[PDB]
């Protein structure tokens, strides 16, 4: 009965559990080409990508 | 002080810093083939038959 469900990892996997801050990653995303949500991309939309940064929405990148 | 309004922009240059050059090296680097198993040196019949 419990086929399916209790898998069990393989030798290299592991489960991330260190926690750190994402302060400069938007910041260098747009240092990058991440054109943000309130300005307006070179490129018209449908022709850029959204970006989501850990639950947050960043930008629009040029495809 | 008025502030009065002007045209429209013909183009907006979007200043991005480069791609990242000579990060990838132009051949690949692969982990070495495990190698197939040896028959190892010095083996010899330990095993005499009886009598």
């Amino acid at each position: 009965e419990p086929c399916g469900l209790m898998n069990h990892l393989t030798a290299v996997c592991e489960v991330v559990t260190q926690f750190v801050y994402t302060a400069s990653i938007p910041a260098l995303l747009c240092n990058l080409g991440v054109t943000p949500i309130d300005g307006a991309p070179h490129r018209s939309y449908s022709e850029c990508y959204p970006v989501l940064l850990d639950g947050v929405m960043v930008g629009w990148v040029d495809k | 002080g008025g502030l009065t309004c002007a045209s429209a922009p013909q183009g907006t240059l979007r200043i991005l810093e480069g791609p990242q050059q000579s990060l990838s090296g132009s051949p690949l680097q692969p982990i070495p083939a495990s190698p197939p198993p040896q028959i190892p040196p010095g083996l010899r019949p330990r095993f005499c038959a009886f009598g």
